């Protein structure tokens, strides 16, 4: 009954160099992703305060900032590796860091549907009430969600002692498992790509009936359409880089889940602690995606 | 040749003007002001926000009793707010959306607002009804109105972009006096204190001072090289501010015929709005197209404080009766009211 | 033809404004210095009025 | 501007009746509109009242739930339907206008008023009814007291002075305590100091003969005065 040391490495090597390397670049995550969230929530307040239409990307920018709120208690809990903090204030760090991750995920993904909702049908003419029933329903659902991450866990001693999942039932934890999954990173995933692929397909529409319909030149389509690849690499470099960065974090799960039954895989709690480092990073530059050309670096 | 000949003297008579004007000017006021003490920064923090339009504010003026303030924006609405408490006491519903003045009668009675519709239309705010309602359509211009102010509750000087200034008398609704002699579409217009004699700032880049009785021109003022965009008088009323659209201001004197200080900076290169004077005299605030709002030290042409608020143009400002504060009107529907903090 | 009679108004206009006896700019500009110096200590920018009898406050 | 009101008259004890004010020449959808009852050979008295769109509704504690109010501004019509009439509310009711804007002057028109006969803290204002036997050119000077400070922080001093000629509706004279009302003549004036206030009245004519009344208006439980008669 291993169960699951999380973020408890007991013989690390050389754990002086090992630890201090996990703190920093923890600090350092820590304090990008907190300017660039106090900046971009502070511009998009001031730009909605001018009367900008309702938006659901400060929701993303609130989610991600208390991503970041855990990982005091995460390098706290790196330099101790056995969980000294009692298991209420162990509770917690599980519980919302599953909440922010399963707040942000959905959220990249409303954000991405209300865009190719304006964009493509409600051009210029929808509910705020309507968007703060879904914004209220992504808060609510994820913590939900993410609640057996809170009631299934429980801490055991080894040897001394580790915040793992109890999980009394197999089956049910596997399903609740799969569900998480075909439901926080499925469906997100697939709404977001069908999304982005309409902006697209309707942009090259429009410029493809800017060429056959008006009569324009060659020479002339080069001149006006010299965004189409500015608009297209921000785009799928925001596709690619949603699966990319929130994809360890449900690979690892599975392997994780795998490792119910193949305890003969053995796995290296350091690499969960890396993935868990990453998917903080990934709370570091949504500022930077969804803040890209409003400002290119000054 | 016929027309060359009193063509010429009339270039004579101008070179004539000219040397006068040069022959008076003993001394410059910068070097006569160089022994004064400096302003400073001045800063104004942005006591009140009043939000509520909709649409580009394109004028605001304050009532006497420094309080309430009309707003006009294209959203077809004339806005009287209280600057105290940032209420709204009434919202007019302008007949056209496109305002480009509005006025605020010197009893507090009435209020005006004019644009492309080309009419002025006075609006009685004290009814028994208890609803405000248009009391006089103005219509008698060619061009849209510019700016329109009252010197009293029966008449109102108004500036349009036909090249022409009139007096209104309202309850007859024509005009008393034509003023004419601008080639250039008239953008502002400000009156003396005493209400005696009113300052037009055109499109030709001329301002030319107009008396409301005689009926006509009195002096013609030169040195703009761009449309002048906004006007002010100083508060002796001896002496007038212009905006145009090169980003320089000019103060000139009555008395002098001429120009006296000019207020330019190579950092800016925004054509001037709308500027206004201090009580005293000493600050010449200038909104500019750059989204700020100068501070001009109108004694040594020296920049002392900005008022950056805005995100678009700084279309409108007026400093109260009092000086206690100064309100800027920009195009993000934003009006903001300023004073400094001790 | 038409043009004649407002040049002859444009040279009576400017004739008019010529016979004016302007002073000079030393005794023009201490008036507006005095003006200027002598209504400062009430001018509510220029010296800003204390936060007490403030009713922006 | 006109308020005609219908509805009331004899009313058995404990029963109920419903008053309509209809409002007819101004803009009856922006006033907020008050009620108030004078009680025969008696002064006036607060009832009731409801702010524009019926966004706010305030009751006297004498009259608090038993009665309620409601305007229908498409028809321009106030209403107050009153349940279980003791015998103290007999009086005449009045409907009166009231905007409230900076510079505005409340309670400007009052209806004309019916006559209810049921038959079978707060500030309180204080003025003795003092009967003076006036003569046409004389100066008087009708004061009457506050249990507290008139004057707000704001700078204004809410006090309102009404006069009622016998047989006729009471109007507004004076509003704020220093601001004459447009209609009155210019011969009316008044001043105070927060505490003991007074009206001023220099060319007395044959007019101006009623009772006078001064109300407070800082919080809405309001309270009229006794009533200064001037006869002669
Ligand atoms: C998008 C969701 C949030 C992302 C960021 C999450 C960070 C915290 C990680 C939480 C992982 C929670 C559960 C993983 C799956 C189940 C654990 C079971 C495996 C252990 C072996 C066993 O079953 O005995």
């Amino acid at each position: 009954r291993t169960r699951f040391p999380f973020f408890s490495d007991v013989k690390g090597d050389h754990r002086l160099v090992l630890a201090a390397v996990e703190t920093t670049v923890l600090v350092l995550i820590f304090a990008v992703s907190l300017l660039g969230n106090v900046c971009a929530l502070v511009l998009v307040a001031r730009r909605r305060r001018r009367g900008a239409t309702a938006c659901l990307v400060l929701n993303l920018f609130c989610a991600d900032l208390l991503f970041i709120s855990a990982i005091p208690l995460v390098l706290a809990v790196r330099w101790t590796e056995a969980w000294l903090l009692g298991p209420v204030a162990c509770h917690l760090l599980f519980y919302v860091m599953t909440l922010s991750g399963s707040v942000t995920i959905l959220t990249l993904a409303a954000v991405s549907l209300e865009r190719m909702v304006c964009i493509v049908h409600l051009q210029r003419g929808p509910g705020r009430r309507a968007r703060a029933v879904l914004l209220a329903l992504i808060w609510g659902y994820s913590a939900v969600a993410a609640l057996p991450l809170c009631v299934f866990f429980r801490v055991v001693p080894q040897r001394i002692s580790i915040c793992t999942l109890i999980w009394p039932t197999i089956p049910g934890e596997i399903s609740w498992d799969v569900s998480f999954v075909t439901l926080n990173f499925l469906v997100p995933g697939l709404v977001i790509v069908i999304s982005y692929s309409k902006i697209l397909q309707i942009t090259k529409a429009s410029r493809k009936r800017l060429t056959v319909s008006l009569a324009y030149s060659e020479s002339h389509q080069i001149r006006v359409s010299q965004q189409d690849f500015r608009l297209f690499r921000t785009l799928f470099l925001l596709m690619v880089s949603f699966f990319i960065m929130w994809s360890p974090i449900i690979i690892t799960i599975l392997l994780i889940l795998i490792q119910n039954f193949k305890q003969d895989l053995v796995i290296w709690p350091s690499l969960f602690f890396w993935v868990v480092a990453f998917t903080f990073a990934n709370s570091a530059l949504n500022p930077i995606l969804y803040n890209m050309t409003l400002c290119r670096n000054e | 040749s016929e027309l060359d000949q009193l063509r010429q003297e009339a270039e004579q008579l101008k070179n004539q003007i000219r040397d006068a004007r040069k022959a008076c000017a003993d001394a410059t006021l910068s070097q006569i002001t160089n022994n004064i003490d400096p302003v400073g920064r001045i800063q104004m923090r942005t006591r009140r926000t009043l939000r509520g339009h909709l649409a580009k504010i394109y004028a605001m003026h304050w009532g006497t009793d420094s309080r309430l303030l009309v707003s006009a924006s294209q959203d077809g609405k004339l806005i009287i707010w209280d600057s105290y408490t940032t209420n709204k006491v009434h919202a007019i519903p302008l007949r056209s959306s496109w305002v480009m003045t509005c006025a605020y009668a010197p009893s507090g009675n009435y209020v005006a607002c004019g644009g492309l519709d080309n009419i002025c239309s006075i609006y009685n705010l004290k009814t028994r009804e208890g609803n405000v309602r248009v009391s006089r359509e103005l219509a008698g211009h060619t061009g849209y109105l510019s700016c329109c102010r009252f010197l009293d509750d029966n008449q109102i000087v108004t500036s349009s972009g036909d090249t022409t200034c009139a007096l209104w008398d309202i309850e007859t609704g024509q005009q008393t006096t034509t003023f004419t002699g601008h080639t250039g579409d008239v953008m502002s217009l400000s009156l003396a204190p005493d209400t005696r004699l009113f300052v037009s700032g055109a499109c030709d880049a001329s301002a030319k001072l107009w008396d409301v009785r005689e009926g006509m021109c009195r002096q013609t003022f030169t040195g703009h090289e761009s449309d002048i965009n906004a006007i002010c008088f100083f508060p002796n009323g001896n002496a007038f501010a212009t905006g145009s659209d090169d980003a320089t201001c000019r103060l000139f004197d009555l008395r002098a015929d001429q120009e006296l200080m000019t207020y330019s900076h190579d950092n800016i290169i925004c054509g001037i709005t709308s500027v206004s004077f201090s009580k005293s005299g000493r600050l010449l605030l200038a909104g500019y197209d750059d989204f700020n709002c100068n501070v001009w030290d109108a004694l040594k042409a020296d920049r002392a404080g900005v008022l950056a608020g805005h995100d678009n143009r700084v279309s409108c400002l007026g400093v109260t009766d009092d000086g206690m504060a100064v309100a800027t009107g920009s195009w993000d529907s934003f009006l903001k009211i300023w004073n400094g903090s001790s | 033809t038409a043009s004649i009679a407002q040049a002859r108004k444009l040279v009576e206009q400017l004739k008019m404004e010529a016979n004016i006896d302007r002073i000079k700019v030393s005794k023009a500009a201490a008036d507006l210095m005095a003006y200027c110096e002598a209504h400062a200590k009430e001018d509510p920018l220029l010296t800003p009025v204390p936060a007490s009898e403030n009713p922006f406050r | 501007v006109q308020l005609v009101e219908s509805g009331g008259g004899l009313v058995q004890p404990g029963g109920s009746r419903k008053l309509s004010c209809s409002a007819s020449g101004f803009a009856f959808s922006s006033f907020g509109m008050h009620w108030v009852r004078q009680a025969p050979e008696k002064g006036l008295e607060w009832v009731a009242y409801i702010s524009s769109g019926s966004g706010t509704i305030y009751y006297a504690d004498t009259v608090k739930g038993r009665f309620t109010i409601s305007r229908d501004d498409p028809k321009n019509t106030l209403f107050l339907q009153m349940t279980s009439l003791r015998s103290e509310d007999t009086a005449m009711y009045y409907c009166v206008r009231s905007i409230y804007y900076y510079g505005s002057s409340p309670f400007d028109f009052w209806g004309q008023g019916t006559t209810l006969t049921v038959s079978a803290a707060d500030i309180v204002m204080t003025q003795a009814t003092s009967s003076v036997p006036v003569t046409p050119g004389e100066s008087v000077s009708i004061s009457c007291r506050s249990s507290k400070s008139l004057l707000h922080s704001n700078g204004n001093t809410y006090l309102y002075w009404f006069l009622q000629r016998p047989g006729q509706s009471p109007q507004l004279l004076i509003y704020r305590m220093s601001n004459l009302a447009s209609g009155v003549p210019d011969r009316f004036s008044g001043s105070g100091s927060g505490t003991a206030f007074t009206l001023t009245i220099s060319r007395l004519e044959a007019e101006d003969v009623g009772v006078y009344y001064c109300m407070q208006h800082l919080e809405y439980p309001l309270t009229f005065g006794a009533g200064t008669k001037l006869e002669l």
